[PDB]
C-alpha cells in the first residue's frame, strides 16, 4: 500500500536477516545489542544508496 | 455435626501458614514483569482466548492482561492502576518494591512476631524517606524558557530509553514537548490527535499544527470539487444538509393537484435555502455530524467549495480550538466571528489513505501526531511509549523538582535509613534495617537485565555513598558506576514518593490479614 | 442382618427430606454449639490489635474489612440457632451503630456458661429467670458509672477527642489524621435546633495517592463532565429544573397537520424562534448555570452557550434533591424562568481533574451549609471502602453523642466493675437462682479476655490484676496495650471512653437473643430446597 | 412518566417472567448485586419506568411475585439475577389449588388475594404516576388460571380507568397435558373478554389464521365433556352451579361468530 512493488523482496531479507542472528546469540551476544548494531548499519546502506 | 454452620464447599484457611503462602503468592506477580526494567529489558507476548497478541514492556497493561484470581496477589495488580493514574511512570517499579518488601520480612514471621509491630516499623520507615526526598530534591531559580526546555527534554527522553523507540528518542522528545506548550491550563488529554497509519517508516512521523482526520464516507461528485485552498473559511456545522422529511411525527393533507404540486416545491426550497445562506456568507469548507446528502454534494462542486459529513465529535472539538469558530445548530446565523480561519487546507494521500490538513492556526491550541509503523502492534507499541513522556511532562510544570536515577535514590535512602537503625534499640533495628536492604533491588535488576556482575558493582555501591557522591548510579555502556546528574538521566521527584507510599500500603494490608473464607460458586 | 424399623406416630408420618430434633440432648446442647462456634469466627477482630477477613461472597466479589456486622453480612449460615445471633447484631447497627462485636461475644459467653448449669442440676426456667433477674440489676448500676460526659459540641478541639476512641478500635495507626477530618465535618452542618442528619455527610472515593491526601469540602461533587462549553464561573445563580431542557410535548399522541404550503415553511423556523425565547428569558434573570435532571436537546444547547450559561445534567433523582439543599434553590417542575426564591446562590462552580477524573465542584466559602462531602484518596480499592466504614462509625458515634451526652470509662474498666458488683449481689440471695446470678458476672470477664489474647499477652495475669485495683476502689483503671508486660493504666487520664446509649443497648440485645434459644424445645425443619 | 408495574403468578409465569427480566437488566446495564455500571446516556432516560431507585444506587424492578406452592419461590431466588428482588413482595400459599380453577377462585384464592392488594398499593404509592398494569399467567392450569382470574378481576375493579395487558399462555392444539384443561379454558376466556385491554397468545383484541382455529378445537372437546357431564362434580360441590358452565359455553360461541370466515326435500319451496 506504501509503494506497491517488493513485497517478496522485505520477507526474504528479513527471514535471512534473523538467521544470520542465530549465531551471533550462541556465541554470548545480547539480543539488544544486536539490534543496536543492525540500526547503524542501516544507516549506512541507506546514506551510499 | 447433623446440622452444620456454613454451606457445603466454604474453604477456610488461618494462621501462620495461611500468611507465610500469602508472601509466596506475590513472588510469581513480581517474576512476570521482572525482565522488563532497564533500558535492556524485554518485552512479553501475551494472547487472549480470540487469539489477539498484545506485545508490551510496560507492567500496567501486563497484569491487566493476566487472568489472576488469587486474592492476596490481586492487591499487586490494582496499585499498578493506581500508579498509571497518578503520574504514568514508574508502574513496574512498584511491583519490585512491594513484593520486596514481604521476602525481607518473611523469615520474622515464621518466628512468630507479632505482626503488628511489623506495620509500626514499615509506616516509620516511609515517613522518614519520603522526607529525604523532598529534602534533598534539587530545583532551580528563575525557570526561563530556555532552562524550562532543556529540563522536560531531559526527562522525556529518560522515560524513553527504555521503550521500544530507543533508538529514535531523541527525535521523538523534542516533539512530545512542543505538544503540551499548546495547551494553557488544564492540559486535557483528549486535544491530542494520536493517529495510526500503516506502513512508512519510523522516522517518518510527524507533528501537525492544526487537525487532521480520515477521509469519510462521500457521494457522486465529491471528485469535481477542488481540495487546494489558500485561505478559505470553515463552516462548523451540526445540520442534515439532505432531502428527508421536516418532522418524523408529520401528515400532509391536500386536497386539489393544485396545492400537490406546490408542496412538491416547497421541500425543494427549504434544503436550498439552507445551502443558499451557507454560500453568501463567503465560507469555503464546511463540516457536519449528520450526514450530507448527494444534491448538497453536487450543489457545492459547481461553486468550488468543499462539503464533508459524519465527522467524529472527537475532530469537530479539536478543530474548534484550532481555528476558533463555534458549533452551529442552525443556518439562520452565520456572522464573521463564527467561522474558521488558516492558512492552508489540501487532502493528500499517506499510505493508501486519503488525509485532510488544516495546517497554519497561529492561534491553534491542539495538536495531532501521525505515526508511521509497519504492523498494528508496532503502533500501539508507539502510542503507548509516548503515552508516558505526555504525563511526565504534564507532571513536570506543575511541580519543577528532579532527582537522579539508575538507582542513584534508592541507595541514597538505604543509606539514610541504615543510620537511623543504629540508634534506636529494641527490635525496630530489625525491622528498619530489613527496609534498608530492600531498597537495593532496583540497583540489582538493573545489572541483572543487562548481563553484567550485580555483586561487585553493588559493593562499590555503597563504599561511594559511605564516604560524603549523592548521585551515583550505575552506567549500562561503561561496565561501571559514574554521575546521574551529570549524565543527564532526570525524573521528578514526584514518580519516587507515590513509589513508596503505594508500595508500603499494599506490604502493609497483606499482612494484617488472619484468615480468608472463599464462599461456594 | 437386621433392620431396625420405624416407631409408630408422628416418626412414620414426615415427609422425606425434614428432620425433627426434640429433647434436651438433641436440640439444646447442639444449638449452643452452633452459637458458640460463631463467636469464635469475629472474636479476632476485637480492639485496636484486631486483624482484617478476606472474604468473598459468591459474585466473586472481595471483602477486606474488620467490621463485625459486615463480616456476618456476607457470611451465609445455614444453622437457625445461629440466625437469632446475628439478626440481634444487626438490629444494634441501626439503633447505635457502634457495638456489633460486642453482642456475638456476649451472647457467646452467656449460652456457653449456661451448659455446665444445665448439666448439675438446674432446670431451663432456673436458668432464665435468673438472667432476667441479673439483666435488671446491670442497668441500675451502669448510670451510676459514668464519668466525664461531653461539654461543648461546637468546639473543633472538644469533639476531634471524643470520636477518636471510635477510629482508634477499626484504623490503628491512623487514627490521629482521620479524626480530624470527621470532627472538621460534623461541626460545620450542625445545625442550631440540633438535629443531626447522617445522610447530610457525604464520601466520595478518587483514585490517587495516600490516605494522607484525603480532605473535606463544603459543598458537593460529580463524577461528570460539563455538557456545554462553560466550564468556569466565579458567582453563579444556580436555577434548578426538573423537567427535560427541550420544547413541551402532550402526553397525549399528537400531530401536526399542514394542508397548504404556506404552513410547511414556516413551521421549522416557529420552532426554533420559540426556543430562543424561552432560553432568554431565563438568561435575563441572571442565572449562570441551569442544572436539569432530563434529556438535553440540540437546539436548546445552543443557545445555552450563546449567552455564557453553564449546563450540568444530573440523571440520579436523589442526587439532585441533594443539591437544591447545598445551594438553596427548589426544583422546577416546568420550563419557567424562577421569580426570587428558586435561585440558588453558590461561590464557586468550576470543572477540575483529580486523580485523572474530571469532577463538577460546587465549592462554599461558608462553613454554614447543609450538605458537606469528604473526599477519600488512596491507592487500592479495598483500602478506601476500609477506610468507607471507619467514617461511618465516627458519625453515628457524634449521632448518639446529640442524644445522650453521658460517657463511661471503656478498655475493660466498665465489664470488671460490672462483674464485682453483680457477684456481691448474688451472695444475699438463697436459692437456685444465685447460681444463675454467678454465672452472669462471670461473662463480663470475656471482653478483656479477648483484648488480652489479641494483643499478645497472658489473659489470666490481667484479670487478676485488674480485679486488686478495683477492689481498692479506682474503678478507672483497664488494660495497657503499648506495655508488653501485662500491665494496667488508668484510662480516664488517658481518654479511653464509651457512650453510656451504646453500652446500655448492648446488654439488653444480648441477653434477649441468649434466653430465646433455651426455651426452645422441639425443632421441626422442612426440606431444604 | 408513565410509571408500569408487574405481576406473575402460577409456576408458569413466574419462569417465563424470570427470563424477562433478563432482557432488561443486561439491556440498560444493570448489575447483579443491583449496581449500575453502564457507559451510555439512552439507558438511563427510560430507567425509571421499570425500575424504583433506592438510596445509594440501587435499582429494584416493579415485580409482584403470587403463588399457591412456596416450593417454586426459592428457585428464583436462588437463580441468576434473583437477589435484586424486593423481599416483601413474595407472596406464597400453603395448600395450592392443585389444577383446581375455583379453589383457586372462590374457597381458597379469597384469603391470599388479599394479601396481594395490600402489596400492589404500597408499590403504586412510590410512583409519580402509573398508566397500567402487567399480568402474567396460565390458561391450563387451575392453580394460575383460578387465581390470576380473581386477581386480574380485582385489579380492574379499584383501577376501572387503567389499561392492563396480559401474556397468557394456551394449551396444545392437538395434545392435552391435563384432563380437564377444556373445563379450565373455558371458564376463563369469558373473563378476560369485558376485563382487559390487550391479551397475547404464546405457544376483537386478541393476537398472537385469525386465531378462529383456537376457539374452534376448545368447544369442540368441551361440549363432548358437558354432554356426559363428567368430572362435573368437582367443580359443583365447591360453590358452582349448571347455570355458570352453561353461559361459558354461550358466550364462547360468540366470540366465534364474530370472528367468521368471510335436506332430500327440495321440490317447491
Ligand atoms: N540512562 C540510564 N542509565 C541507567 N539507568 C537508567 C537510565 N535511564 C533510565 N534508567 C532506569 O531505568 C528504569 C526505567 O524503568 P521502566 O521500564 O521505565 O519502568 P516503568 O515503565 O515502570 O517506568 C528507571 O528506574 C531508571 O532508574
Ligand atoms: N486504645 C484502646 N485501649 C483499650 N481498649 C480499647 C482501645 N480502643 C478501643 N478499645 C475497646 O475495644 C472495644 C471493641 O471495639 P470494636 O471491636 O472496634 O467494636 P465493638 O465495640 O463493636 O466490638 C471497645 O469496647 C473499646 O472499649
Ligand atoms: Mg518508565
Ligand atoms: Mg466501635
Amino acid at each position: 500500500d506504501e509503494i506497491g512493488d517488493g513485497t517478496t523482496g522485505v520477507v526474504v531479507l528479513a527471514g535471512a536477516l534473523l538467521e544470520e542472528a542465530e549465531q551471533l546469540l550462541d556465541r554470548g551476544i545480547h539480543p539488544i545489542r544486536i539490534a543496536d548494531g543492525y540500526e547503524q548499519a542501516a544507516r549506512v546502506a541507506i546514506e551510499h544508496l | 455435626t447433623p446440622v452444620i454452620l456454613l454451606k457445603e464447599g466454604t474453604d477456610s484457611s488461618q494462621g501462620i501458614p495461611q500468611l507465610v503462602s500469602n508472601i509466596s503468592a506475590c513472588q510469581v506477580i513480581a517474576e512476570a514483569v521482572r525482565t522488563t526494567l532497564g533500558p535492556r529489558g524485554m518485552d512479553k507476548l501475551i494472547v487472549d482466548g480470540r487469539g489477539k497478541a498484545t506485545i508490551s514492556n510496560d507492567g500496567a497493561t501486563i497484569l491487566k492482561l493476566l487472568d489472576v484470581v488469587h486474592p492476596a496477589a490481586k492487591t499487586l495488580v490494582d496499585i499498578a492502576k493506581s500508579q498509571d493514574a497518578e503520574v504514568g511512570d514508574g508502574t513496574t517499579s512498584v511491583t519490585l518494591l512491594a513484593a520486596e518488601f514481604l521476602k525481607q520480612v518473611k523469615p520474622y514471621v515464621e518466628e512468630g512476631l507479632h505482626p503488628q509491630i511489623i506495620i509500626r516499623a514499615f509506616r516509620t520507615a516511609t515517613q522518614l524517606a519520603v522526607n529525604k526526598i523532598k529534602e534533598i530534591a534539587v530545583t532551580v531559580k528563575k525557570a526561563d524558557k530556555v532552562e524550562q526546555r532543556k529540563l522536560l527534554e531531559k526527562c522525556a527522553m529518560t522515560a524513553l530509553s527504555s521503550k521500544l523507540i530507543s533508538q529514535q528518542k531523541a527525535f521523538f522528545a523534542k516533539m512530545v514537548v512542543d505538544a503540551v506548550m499548546m495547551l494553557d491550563d488544564l492540559l486535557q488529554l483528549k486535544m491530542i490527535g494520536i493517529k495510526k497509519v500503516q506502513g512508512g517508516a519510523l522516522e517518518d512521523s510527524q507533528l501537525v499544527a492544526g487537525v487532521a482526520f480520515k477521509k469519510t464516507f462521500s457521494y457522486a461528485g465529491f471528485e469535481m470539487q477542488p481540495k487546494k485552498y489558500h485561505n478559505p473559511k470553515i463552516a462548523l456545522l451540526n445540520v442534515e444538509l439532505e432531502l428527508k422529511a421536516e418532522k418524523d411525527n408529520a401528515e400532509i393533507r391536500v386536497h386539489t393537484v393544485e396545492d400537490y404540486q406546490a408542496i412538491v416545491d416547497a421541500e425543494w426550497n427549504i434544503l436550498y435555502d439552507k445551502l443558499e445562506k451557507i454560500h453568501h456568507s463567503g465560507a469555503k469548507v464546511v463540516l457536519s455530524k449528520l450526514p450530507i446528502g448527494d444534491v448538497a454534494t453536487q450543489y457545492f462542486a459547481d461553486r468550488d467549495m468543499f462539503c464533508a459529513g459524519r465527522v467524529p465529535e472527537e475532530d469537530l472539538k479539536r478543530t474548534m480550538m484550532a481555528c476558533g469558530g463555534s458549533i452551529q445548530t442552525s443556518v439562520n446565523a452565520l456572522s464573521a466571528d463564527v467561522l474558521g480561519r488558516c492558512q492552508v487546507f489540501e487532502e493528500t494521500q499517506i499510505g493508501g489513505e486519503r488525509y485532510n490538513f488544516f495546517t497554519g492556526c497561529p492561534k491553534a491550541k491542539t495538536c495531532t501526531f501521525i505515526l508511521r509503523g509497519g504492523a498494528e502492534q508496532f503502533m500501539e507499541e508507539t502510542e503507548r511509549s509516548l503515552h508516558d513522556a505526555i504525563m511526565i511532562v504534564r507532571r513536570a510544570i506543575k511541580n519543577d523538582s528532579v532527582v537522579a536515577g539508575g538507582g542513584a535514590i534508592e541507595m541514597e535512602l538505604s543509606k539514610y535509613l541504615r543510620d537511623y537503625s543504629r540508634t534506636i534499640p529494641g527490635k525496630q533495628q530489625l525491622l528498619i534495617g530489613a527496609y534498608a536492604k530492600a531498597l537495593e533491588i532496583i540497583p540489582r535488576q538493573l545489572c541483572d537485565n543487562a548481563g553484567f556482575d550485580a555483586t561487585n558493582i553493588l559493593n562499590k555501591l555503597r563504599a561511594r555513598h559511605a564516604q560524603g557522591g549523592t548521585w551515583y548510579g550505575v552506567d549500562i555502556n561503561n561496565e561501571d558506576i559514574a554521575d546521574n546528574f551529570e549524565a543527564f538521566v532526570w525524573e521528578p521527584a514526584m514518580v519516587r514518593i507515590n513509589a513508596l507510599t503505594a508500595a508500603s500500603e499494599a506490604a502493609c494490608l497483606i499482612v494484617s490479614v488472619d484468615e480468608t473464607i472463599k464462599n461456594p460458586r | 442382618a437386621l433392620h431396625v424399623p420405624k416407631a409408630p406416630g408422628f416418626a412414620q408420618m414426615l415427609k422425606e427430606g425434614a428432620k425433627h430434633f426434640s429433647g434436651l440432648e438433641e436440640a439444646v446442647y447442639r444449638n449452643i454449639q452452633a452459637c458458640k462456634e460463631l463467636a469464635q469466627t469475629t472474636r479476632t477482630a476485637y480492639g485496636p490489635n484486631g486483624m482484617n477477613k478476606m472474604v468473598i461472597n459468591h459474585l466473586e466479589k472481595l471483602f477486606v474489612t474488620n467490621d463485625a456486622a459486615t463480616i456476618l453480612r456476607e457470611l451465609e449460615v445455614q444453622h437457625p440457632a445461629a440466625k437469632m445471633i446475628v439478626m440481634a447484631s444487626h438490629m444494634q447497627e441501626q439503633e447505635v451503630g457502634d457495638g456489633t462485636n460486642f453482642v456475638l461475644v456476649f451472647a457467646g459467653a452467656l449460652l456457653e456458661l449456661a451448659e455446665e448449669l444445665l448439666r448439675i442440676g438446674l432446670s431451663v426456667s432456673e436458668v432464665i429467670e435468673g438472667y432476667e433477674i441479673a439483666c435488671r440489676k446491670a442497668h441500675e448500676i451502669l448510670p451510676n458509672l459514668v464519668c466525664c460526659s461531653a461539654k461543648n459540641l461546637r468546639d473543633i478541639d472538644e469533639v476531634s477527642s471524643l470520636l477518636r476512641t471510635s477510629i482508634m478500635s477499626k484504623q490503628y495507626g491512623n487514627e490521629v489524621f482521620l479524626a480530624k477530618l470527621i470532627a472538621q465535618a460534623c461541626v460545620s452542618i450542625f445545625p442550631d435546633s440540633g438535629h443531626f442528619n447522617v445522610d447530610n455527610i457525604r464520601v466520595c472515593k478518587i483514585l490517587g495517592s495516600g490516605i494522607s491526601s484525603s480532605s473535606v469540602l463544603h459543598g458537593m461533587v460529580f463524577k461528570k463532565e460539563t455538557e456545554g462549553d462553560v466550564t468556569s464561573v466565579k458567582d453563579a445563580k444556580i436555577a434548578v429544573y426538573s423537567c427535560p431542557f427541550d420544547g413541551m410535548i402532550t402526553e397525549t399522541k399528537g400531530t401536526v397537520l399542514i394542508k397548504t404550503a404556506e404552513e410547511l415553511m414556516n413551521f421549522s423556523k416557529g420552532e426554533e424562534n420559540l426556543m430562543d425565547a424561552q432560553v432568554k428569558a431565563i438568561a435575563d434573570t441572571g442565572a449562570n448555570v441551569v442544572v436539569t435532571g432530563g434529556k438535553v436537546a440540540d437546539m436548546a444547547l445552543h443557545y445555552a452557550n450563546k449567552y455564557n450559561i453553564m449546563l450540568v445534567r444530573l440523571n440520579s433523582k436523589w442526587d439532585l434533591r441533594r443539591l437544591c439543599k447545598t445551594v438553596g434553590a427548589t426544583a422546577l417542575p416546568r420550563l419557567t424562568p424562577p421569580v426570587l426564591e428558586e435561585m440558588g446562590h453558590c461561590d464557586s462552580v468550576y470543572l477540575s481533574e483529580v486523580g485523572d477524573t474530571q469532577v463538577v465542584v460546587f465549592k462554599h466559602e461558608k462553613e454554614d451549609g447543609a450538605i458537606s462531602t469528604i473526599v477519600l484518596r488512596g491507592s487500592t480499592d479495598n483500602l478506601m471502602d476500609d477506610i468507607e466504614r471507619a467514617v461511618d462509625d465516627g458519625v453515628n458515634t457524634f449521632k448518639v453523642l446529640t442524644r445522650d451526652k453521658r460517657l463511661v470509662p471503656g478498655g475493660g474498666a466498665t465489664e470488671i466493675e460490672l462483674a464485682k458488683q453483680i457477684t456481691s449481689y448474688g451472695e444475699t440471695c438463697p436459692g437456685l437462682e444465685q447460681y444463675a446470678i454467678k454465672k452472669f458476672a462471670e461473662a463480663f470477664e470475656a471482653i478483656p479476655r479477648a483484648l488480652a489474647e489479641n494483643s499478645g499477652v497472658k489473659a489470666n495475669e490481667v484479670i487478676s490484676k485488674l480485679y486488686a485495683v478495683h477492689q481498692e476502689g479506682n474503678k478507672n483503671v483497664g488494660l495497657d496495650i503499648e506495655a508488653e508486660v501485662p500491665a494496667v493504666k488508668d484510662m480516664l487520664e488517658a481518654g479511653i471512653l464509651d457512650t453510656y446509649l451504646g453500652k446500655y443497648w448492648a446488654i439488653k440485645l444480648a441477653t434477649n437473643a441468649a434466653v430465646t434459644v433455651l426455651r426452645v424445645d422441639q425443632i421441626i425443619m422442612a426440606k431444604p430446597a | 412518566m408513565r410509571e408500569i408495574v408487574h405481576i406473575q403468578a402460577g409456576q408458569c409465569g413466574n419462569q417465563i417472567g424470570a427470563k424477562f427480566w433478563e432482557v432488561i437488566s443486561d439491556e440498560h446495564g444493570i448489575d447483579p448485586t443491583g449496581t449500575y455500571h453502564g457507559d451510555s446516556d439512552l439507558q438511563l432516560d427510560r430507567i425509571s419506568v421499570y425500575y424504583n431507585e433506592a438510596t445509594g444506587g440501587k435499582y429494584v424492578p416493579r415485580a409482584i411475585l403470587v403463588d399457591l406452592e412456596p416450593g417454586t419461590m426459592d428457585s428464583v431466588r436462588s437463580g441468576p439475577f434473583g437477589q435484586i428482588f424486593r423481599p416483601d413482595n413474595f407472596v406464597f400459599g400453603q395448600s395450592g389449588a392443585g389444577n383446581n380453577w375455583a379453589k383457586g377462585h372462590y374457597t381458597e384464592g379469597a384469603e391470599l388475594v388479599d394479601s396481594v392488594l395490600d402489596v400492589v398499593r404500597k408499590e403504586a404509592e412510590s410512583c409519580d404516576c402509573l398508566q397500567g398494569f402487567q399480568l402474567t399467567h396460565s390458561l391450563g392450569g387451575g392453580t394460575g388460571s383460578g387465581m390470576g382470574t380473581l386477581l386480574i378481576s380485582k385489579i380492574r375493579e379499584e383501577y376501572p380507568d387503567r389499561i392492563m395487558n396480559t401474556f397468557s399462555v394456551v394449551p396444545s392444539p392437538k395434545v392435552s397435558d391435563t384432563v380437564v384443561e377444556p373445563y379450565n379454558a373455558t371458564l376463563s376466556v369469558h373473563q378476560l373478554v369485558e376485563n382487559t385491554d390487550e391479551t397475547y397468545c404464546i405457544d376483537l383484541h386478541f393476537f398472537m389464521t385469525a386465531i378462529q382455529e383456537l376457539f374452534k378445537r376448545i368447544s369442540e372437546q368441551f361440549t363432548a365433556m358437558f354432554r356426559r357431564k363428567a368430572f362435573l362434580h368437582w367443580y359443583t360441590g365447591e360453590g358452582m352451579d349448571e347455570m355458570e358452565f352453561t353461559e361459558a359455553e354461550s358466550n364462547m360461541n360468540d366470540l366465534v361468530s364474530e370472528y367468521q370466515q368471510y335436506e332430500e326435500a327440495e321440490e317447491e319451496a
